[PDB]
C-alpha cells in the first residue's frame, strides 16, 4: 500500500505523546515456539530491524 | 421519635444504631458501583 | 514458609479465671465449626451497620478481645505439650480443628488455670508435622500475642525499605483504589490465614507497603500534595464520621525514599481504639505481615505493662531491640490538620474548625465507652471491653515522636 507503515512511523515522531506507533502483536513469534522454528526465527530479524 | 433518631434528634451521630433492641427507620448507608470484568478482561489473553 | 512461632496468653486484671462465659464461646466459636479465621466474619464497612452499640459485645473490639481471652484457656499444647479441658470443653482432635464437650469415657486432663503463659511451637511436635493444615493457628496466636502484650491499643510493626515499590505491588494497589480500609484489612487477614506462604511473596510486600502508607497518611505527611508513589489514604470528614478511610491515587508530588531503612513498633496509647474501626483494621492488617514473616526483632520493654517486661522471644532491652512508639488520636489529628495547612491544603480558619469537630467526635467515643464499662464491670466474670481509667483519655503519649518518625519515613 505504497508502504504506508513506513511513512506513518516517521509521521508519528512529530506527534509522540499523542500517538505512539507500536509493533503489531501478531508480528511477534509464538512464545511457546523455539528458535529452531525457522519462520519464527525470521520474524525476530524483521522485528529487530 | 425513638424510631427516627437520625431525622429529629439533634444529638444523633452518624454511624450509630440501636439494632439489637430497636429498629430505626431512617439511617445513613453506603452504595456501590461494582463492575464485573470477565477473565479475558482481567489478563492479557489472546490466541497463539 | 515459617515453621515456628512464639506467643503469650492474656493477663487477668486481678480476676482469678479467664474472662468469658459459656455463651461467649457458644456464639463466637460454637457450631463445631473451625474458629481459626472468624475474626472478620463479624465486621463490616462501618459502625452504622453493626450491633456494637448495645447489649453484649457493645464495642468494635469487644468480640476480638473475647476471642483472645477464649484462646488463652485452650492453647496449653504450645505451653505444656498436651491437650487439656476447661469447664468441660476441649479440642476434638490433636489437629485442634474445633471445640466440643469432653467425652465421657476418657476425658483429657483438666487445665490448671494461669495467666501470661509463654508459648512455643516446638512444645507440640505434631503441629510442624501437620503444618500444611494447622497453618491458620499461626496467624491467630500471633494476633492474640500482639494484643496481649499491651494495655490500651494493640501493638503492630511498621517498616519502609530504601528501594522503590516493585511493579507487582503497584499493579495490585492500582486495583484496590476505591476500597475502604475495612475491606482491605479482611483480604490481608484472609491471605495470610488459610495456607502457608513464604515471606518472599508479592502480597507480603504489598501489605507491608499498605501499613506504611496508612500510617504516613494518618500522620498527615502523605496527602494530595505529597504522596507515596502516587498513593495515599483519604479520611472522612470529622463533622460527620471521621472513623473511615479509603485508598487514593493522584498526580501529587512523590515523596523521596528515606536515607536509610526505617522501622518501629506502634500502638494506640488511649482507650479510643476500642471503638474505632480504623485503628482495629490498621492494627490487624499490619499484624498480618508479622504473622507470616515473624518478628524482625525484640520489642523494647521500656514502655510496656509490668507483665510484658522481659518476655522471652518477644521483648528485650538489649542492643538488638526496636523501640515502640505510641500516640493519642486527638493530638494526632491536630498534627495531621496542621500538616495540611502547612501543605496549603486548608486555611487556618478551617484547621481550627477541624480540631473542634474532631475533639467533639472523640468526646462521644470516650463518653460512650466510660458509660459502657460501668455497665459491664470486670468482676462479672467476662471482659467485653478492656478496663481503663478516666485519665487515660488525656495522655499525649509519644505522639510528637510518632510524627517525627513519619517525617523521616517519607522525606
Amino acid at each position: 500500500n505504497d508502504y504506508a507503515a513506513f511513512w506513518k512511523c516517521i509521521a508519528s515522531w512529530a506527534y509522540n505523546g499523542l500517538v505512539t506507533t507500536v509493533l503489531s502483536e501478531d508480528a511477534f513469534p509464538d512464545s511457546s515456539q523455539s528458535i529452531t522454528h525457522l519462520p519464527s526465527m525470521w520474524k525476530c530479524l524483521f522485528l529487530t530491524l | 421519635p425513638l424510631r427516627w433518631p437520625g431525622l429529629v434528634d439533634p444529638n444523633y451521630r452518624v454511624g450509630t444504631n440501636d439494632l439489637p433492641n430497636r429498629i430505626t427507620l431512617y439511617n445513613s448507608l453506603y452504595r456501590y458501583n461494582f463492575t464485573y470484568p470477565t477473565l479475558d478482561g482481567i489478563m492479557y489473553v489472546r490466541s497463539a | 514458609a515459617q515453621r515456628q512461632f512464639f506467643g503469650l496468653t492474656y493477663n487477668f486484671y486481678g480476676q482469678p479465671a479467664p474472662l468469658f462465659d459459656l455463651n461467649d464461646l457458644q456464639e463466637l466459636a460454637g457450631c463445631y465449626a473451625r474458629p481459626w479465621t472468624s475474626r472478620f466474619s463479624h465486621l463490616a464497612i462501618s459502625t452504622g451497620s453493626l450491633p456494637v452499640w448495645s447489649a453484649r459485645y457493645p464495642s468494635v473490639a469487644s468480640r476480638n478481645i473475647i476471642v483472645n481471652t477464649l484462646l488463652g484457656a485452650h492453647l496449653n499444647p504450645f505451653a505444656g505439650g498436651q491437650v487439656t479441658s476447661h469447664q468441660g470443653i476441649t479440642w476434638r482432635d490433636p489437629v485442634l480443628s474445633s471445640l466440643a464437650p469432653v467425652p465421657a469415657i476418657q476425658p483429657p486432663p483438666v487445665w490448671a488455670v494461669a495467666e501470661n503463659v509463654p508459648l512455643d511451637s516446638n512444645n507440640y511436635p505434631t503441629y510442624v508435622l501437620n503444618l500444611s493444615s494447622m497453618w491458620p493457628i499461626n496467624q491467630d496466636v500471633h494476633i492474640m500475642t500482639m494484643w496481649a502484650l499491651s494495655d490500651q491499643g494493640p501493638i503492630y510493626h511498621l517498616e519502609v525499605p530504601v528501594d522503590p515499590m516493585p511493579a507487582a505491588t503497584t499493579a495490585a494497589l492500582m486495583a484496590y483504589i476505591g476500597v475502604p480500609i475495612a475491606h482491605l484489612a479482611q483480604t490481608a487477614y484472609r491471605f495470610a490465614g488459610q495456607l502457608p506462604q513464604s515471606p518472599d511473596s508479592t502480597m507480603v510486600s504489598t501489605i507491608r507497603w499498605l501499613s506504611a502508607i496508612w500510617f504516613g497518611s494518618l500522620t498527615g505527611r502523605l496527602n494530595r500534595s505529597r504522596t507515596c508513589n502516587g498513593f495515599y489514604f483519604e479520611f472522612a470528614k470529622p463533622a460527620l464520621n471521621p472513623d473511615q478511610a479509603v485508598l487514593k491515587w493522584n498526580d501529587g508530588a512523590r515523596a523521596a525514599p528515606p536515607a536509610a531503612a526505617q522501622s518501629s513498633y506502634m500502638r494506640c496509647i488511649s482507650p479510643h481504639w476500642q471503638h474505632q474501626i480504623v485503628e482495629v483494621a490498621g492494627a490487624l492488617m499490619s499484624q498480618s505481615v508479622t504473622a507470616v514473616t515473624g518478628l524482625p526483632a525484640l520489642i523494647d520493654e521500656a514502655t510496656l505493662p509490668a507483665w510484658s517486661q522481659g518476655v522471652a522471644n518477644l521483648t528485650g532491652n538489649g542492643q538488638g531491640v526496636v523501640p515502640c512508639l505510641d500516640y493519642n488520636p486527638v493530638p494526632m489529628a491536630a498534627a495531621r490538620h496542621l500538616q495540611w495547612r502547612q501543605d496549603g491544603l486548608i486555611t487556618a480558619a478551617q484547621e481550627a474548625q477541624l480540631n473542634n469537630d474532631y475533639t467533639a467526635y472523640a468526646l462521644t467515643i470516650e463518653r460512650h465507652l466510660t458509660a459502657m464499662l460501668v455497665a459491664n464491670p470486670i468482676a462479672a466474670g467476662r471482659m467485653p471491653i478492656q478496663p481503663f481509667n478516666a485519665a487515660d483519655f488525656g495522655q499525649a503519649g509519644q505522639t510528637a515522636a510518632a510524627v517525627a518518625l513519619a517525617q523521616a519515613m517519607f522525606v
